[PDB]
């Protein structure tokens, strides 16, 4: 019943008597699987989690410079040299300035000038490698039949509840058997390696903000970088050397690139961190479902004899199905809920179909709530639930260096 | 680069002396850039030579310099008593820093062997009121520098409370030194006379003071 | 004419800090490289630091392992040496020095060319800095009464060096002989200044001795008469 | 002699008027027959009394963020913070249903608000064409040694050097050059750079000269110059991002420092510096018409120098092929005319090439006086022969996206 309310909802109908049903589980998407003489199960990929990520390269986006010195040479006296050029913590640039009799040279021409400054990084971003094996897919199951409106959004106590179940799929464990109590069990044979190619993807971390970027883009970033776990390569990206009318050379740092990186990241898939593990809200997972051990809990129940009352007004979902929530005054439970659509109330010939297969009242106590989903025909019809004189009827009617987009 | 010079050089008036400046971890540019400084006793240094051999205006033509790829040298011709000084060479230690040599003390020998003008002063009345006594023996204008100061009480030699200075040179190229004898007012009154015997080149100059 | 006058020298405790200053006059200060040179008592000249016209180039001797900072104020014609973490190894006379030769080649005083032609042609008198633990004592002045004649002033027990001695605020310069100070076994310095005054001049007028000790901040003027 | 050593050096040969274009970092050497060689250079452009126009925020912070949501068909969502101008808000439509807290399935209204505050800002200033001052430096050839190429101290007392100040309200000047007479300067200050379409931008103590149309197109929150004290920021949405989270709340997050992005956008704009209240400029040209009428040759009446000369420096070739010669005069017959020429054959001494320094002279009546002259030699081998008779000195010479527009 967890798919009820989801706009990206897919209704799959497996072959009658057939064992397998192929499903595509997307994030923010939901699959309602239906089969003849089988209960309706709602299957959804809830979370994709990446573990044991390793540092590859770190880019500096905010830097600072200190201990800046210069060395100059007269024309034809060769290139200028500072002992700081042999220091890997320093950023240097050679230029040509006008030299002469007033400048301290016996020759007129362009003299070599070198300026060095000690580079230090204030704020940095980190790129992490993703191993395909250290990837976990969490699937949530929910069975139709019983359960009221309050169970559509409930993830506390699925271990004790037979109607709801949690499934964990990894490339090392791509198969699972989900115990559904009286409903039997659902088999899940999934393809985790063919969901989102993580060999060409990196995990980027900024000021507590995370993304999933293409590896080729990350290696093309125009910022100072250091390998894994520092010696900064391409320090020139955050350092500017200003030449002053061929007389002097000044060195100044280029401010925070945080904003420029944020705007470049527009197009990349956003992510979040769950301590050490990385949470993902994008990507699909192809699964083959085993219907073999899936059974109808309540097929032996007798029809509900007492009166029903609508707790909520029957509502149309985004896909045209009707959700009905009813209260049962009877104590003859567990019993089969009489539910159908009718165009003519004299014959009561059933029109349309039921999404909720075998709707049942489980409690033996009175005033118990229950929810069912119907697929009505196009045009006018009547949602007729219950039997005899006390039956309730409701009239219904249907109808640059920007990141590329992943 | 490290620059080494002889510790001392001796010369007589009218003669010529050469002071060498040799370097370790040095090159031809070290010597091309050598500058020489004269420091007379109690005076600030003075630039004598720059760029290995160039003499600034005002500097006497008796000063000349030479250089090779292995050393730099300063030559003083027609030696005069005023040339008595410490001489320092200087050049680059690295492309951006300078270094001086250890210095050479030039002595000009054979000046008039003059006796010292010894003047002994007794402790002042102001000092004795503060319960202290200091006898001041002033030894001025003498050549050579070598002296000996002996303190006496009546005829008896004193060695306690004696503080003698090492002779320092004056403007007139003659040595000068001082000696101080610290006593108590009661210790000063205990003797009839106090002597200050200064032995220079064999001759002894004696100046005496008395409390009464 | 052309002069360099240093200030800020005195007694400092080990591990202490001091800022030396130098006032320049009679030349285009802003266009000259300036140097600091020091000389430990009884030792040789030791190069300390240099600074170019705008302060973009500041070089230091190996023993100044980031402890000293050279600086300048061109409009004020001032040179500075900020010194921290001082030790007995740093006790010396510190001279403020001009590179007059470089000015002939580079009149801007900016370019830090390797191994450039230089000459330290103008020197200050030097300021004494003593890195000595504790001490600091004022000196007593006593008149050495005259016995052709000779009179003087005795300046005993003081720390550190030096002491400026004068007579009649500068009116008496002839005959004045300021004797060098003696380092006593106690550690304190002591000197005397005798002035050769004629016999007939004694009865006419009296002469006062101007004694000043800057690290203790005490000035004493006393007359000498028998 | 101030142009000697400048790579961007122009040699103009002028007649009463000579038209010159004075650029920053450039130098003009003006030559004319029977007139002294004058070096003219635009040294500083200064802008005064600049007024604030608009301030853009490049680093912001958000606080006190709240949300309000409504079920489908229950109308638009409202927060009391939407009526507060210190708050940035966004209305959106989210999926609502039986699990979200609604009895109806459809798009429900959701509103999110956050208090906007600026941490760091930049300021744009208007430039009035009248509040603009140009400073020109003059230097005459004839006397002056090597040490005068770079000297700006006592140009008031020195006849060879002069300071000229040109403003739109005073575009003309008469520069007193002592014995050389005077130089007239009729300049065009208003057609130097067009400051009516330019603004003065100030960042983290960094200054630029930007086009006014570009500055008004900046995608950043802005407040008017007149909005003193507590400021009202327009277009706060530029630094604030609204991310969709769920049916009851929508996340709001600040975009981070745009300082680096503004710096990279400013690549192309003319950089400037501040001198207290006045703005210093190191770019732009100034067109001047020079009056040669009152300019005369000081030393045309002088007799030729009879004594010996000595080269103080080795004659050096400038970037343009001219030779600079510095000589010392042992004679006391000064003031006198320096005999200077180039020769291919020393027998006839027929002059080859030409002199850049017109009428080279020794001014001092004292011996050992230094002097500097500039020669333009012919191509190939020649001799720099200066002085007369037996004592003459000879030296062998040889020639040869919101990016700023
Ligand atoms: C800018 O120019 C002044 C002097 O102005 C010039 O003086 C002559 C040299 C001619 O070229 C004139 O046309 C011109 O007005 C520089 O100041 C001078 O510095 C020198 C330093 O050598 C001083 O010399 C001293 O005096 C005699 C020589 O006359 C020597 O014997 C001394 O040993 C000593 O060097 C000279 O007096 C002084 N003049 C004045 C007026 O101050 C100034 O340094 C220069 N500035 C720059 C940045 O280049
Ligand atoms: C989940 O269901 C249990 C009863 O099974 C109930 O107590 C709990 O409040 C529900 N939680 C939510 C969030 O609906």
């Amino acid at each position: 019943i967890r798919c009820i309310g989801v706009s990206n909802r897919d209704f799959v109908e497996g072959m009658s008597g057939g064992t397998w049903v192929d499903v595509v589980l997307e994030h923010g998407g939901c699959v309602t699987v239906m089969a003849q003489d089988k209960p309706t199960v709602d299957i959804e990929l809830v979370t994709t989690t990446v573990s044991n990520m390793a540092e590859v390269r770190s880019y500096c986006y905010e830097a600072s410079i200190s201990d800046m010195a210069s060395d100059s040479r007269c024309p034809t006296q060769g290139e200028a040299y500072l002992d700081k050029q042999s220091d890997t913590q320093y950023v240097c640039k050679r230029t040509l300035v006008d030299r002469g009799w007033g400048n301290g040279c016996g020759l007129f021409g362009k003299g070599s000038l070198v300026t060095c400054a000690k580079f230090a990084c204030s704020k940095k971003m980190t790129g992490k490698s993703i191993q395909p094996e250290n990837l976990e897919y969490r699937i949530m199951l929910s069975v139709h039949g019983s359960q009221h409106s309050g169970m559509i959004v409930n993830d506390t106590g699925h271990e004790t509840d037979e109607n709801r179940a949690k499934v964990e799929i990894t490339p090392n464990s791509p198969r699972a058997e989900a115990t559904l109590g009286g409903f039997g069990s659902l088999g899940l044979d999934c393809e985790p390696r063919t969901g989102l190619d993580f060999s060409d993807l990196y995990y980027l971390t900024m000021n507590n903000k995370h993304w999933l970027v293409h590896k080729e883009w990350f290696h093309d970033i125009p910022l100072p970088w250091h390998a894994g776990a520092p010696h900064w390569n391409n320090k020139e990206a955050l350092v500017e050397f200003k030449d002053a009318h061929a007389k002097r050379q000044t060195v100044v740092v280029l401010g925070s690139q945080e904003g420029a990186v944020h705007t470049a990241l527009a197009g990349a898939l956003e992510a979040e961190m769950d301590g050490a593990k990385g949470r993902l809200s994008s990507g699909h997972l192809k699964c083959r479902l085993k219907m073999d051990k899936l059974r109808l809990k309540g097929v032996s129940y007798s029809l509900c004899t007492a009166a029903f009352t609508f707790t909520k007004i029957p509502a149309e979902t985004l896909h045209g199905t009707v959700t009905v929530e009813v209260q049962y005054a009877g104590t003859d439970g567990p019993c089969k809920v009489p539910a159908q659509m009718a165009v003519d109330m004299q014959t009561l010939t059933p029109v349309g179909r039921l999404i909720t297969a075998n709707p049942v009242i489980t409690e033996s106590t009175e005033n118990s709530k229950m929810m069912l989903e119907l697929d009505p025909p196009f045009g006018d019809s009547y949602i007729v639930i219950g039997v005899g004189e006390k039956k309730i009827t409701h009239h219904w009617h249907r109808s640059g260096w920007s990141h590329p987009q992943f | 680069s490290v620059l080494t010079q002889p510790v001392s050089v001796s010369g007589s008036p009218g003669q010529s002396i050469t002071i060498s400046c040799t370097g370790t971890s040095s090159n031809a540019d070290t010597y091309n850039l050598v500058s020489w400084y004269q420091q007379r006793p109690g005076k600030a240094p003075k630039l004598m030579i720059y760029e290995g051999t160039k003499r600034p205006s005002g500097v006497s033509n008796r000063f000349s310099a030479s250089k090779s790829a292995t050393a730099a040298s300063l030559t003083i011709s027609g030696l005069q008593p005023e040339d008595e000084a410490d001489y320092y060479c200087c050049s680059y230690a690295t492309s951006r820093t300078l270094v001086f040599g250890g210095g050479t003390k030039l002595t000009v020998v054979g000046q008039p062997k003059a006796a010292p003008s010894v003047t002994l002063f007794p402790p002042s009345s102001e000092e004795l009121q503060a319960n202290k006594a200091t006898l001041v023996c002033l030894i001025s204008d003498f050549y050579p520098g070598a002296v000996t100061v002996a303190w006496k009480a009546d005829s008896s030699p004193v060695k306690a409370g004696v503080e003698t200075t090492t002779p320092s040179k004056q403007s007139n190229n003659k040595y000068a030194a001082s000696s101080y004898l610290s006593l108590t007012p009661e210790q000063w009154k205990s003797h009839r006379s106090y002597s200050c015997q200064v032995t220079h080149e064999g001759s002894t100059v004696e100046k005496t003071v008395a409390p009464t | 004419e052309v002069q360099l006058v240093e200030s800020g020298g005195g007694l400092v405790r080990p591990g202490g800090s001091l800022r030396l200053s130098c006032a320049a006059s009679g030349f285009s200060y802003s266009n000259h490289w300036m140097h600091w040179v020091r000389q430990a008592p009884g030792k040789g000249l030791v190069w300390v630091s240099r600074i170019n016209s705008d302060g973009s180039t500041r070089n230091y001797a190996d023993f100044v392992k980031g402890r000293f900072t050279i600086s300048r104020d061109n409009a004020e014609n001032t040179l500075y040496l900020e010194m921290n973490s001082l030790t007995a190894d740093d006790t010396a006379v510190y001279y403020c020095v001009r590179d007059g030769v470089r000015f002939y080649y580079d009149s801007t005083g900016y370019y830090p060319d390797s191994f450039f032609k230089y000459g330290m042609d103008v020197w200050g008198q030097g300021t004494t800095v003593t890195v000595s633990s504790a001490s600091t004592k004022g000196p007593s002045v006593f008149p050495l009464a005259p016995s052709t004649a000779a009179l003087g002033c005795l300046v005993k027990d003081y720390f550190p060096e030096p002491v400026t001695v004068s007579w009649n605020s500068g009116a008496l310069t002839s005959g004045v002989h300021t004797f060098p100070a003696v380092l006593q076994s106690s550690g304190l310095y002591s000197l005397s200044s005798v002035v050769t005054v004629p016999s007939s001049s004694l009865g006419t007028q009296t002469y006062i001795c101007n004694v000043n000790h800057k690290p203790s901040n005490t000035k004493v003027d006393k007359r000498v008469e028998p």
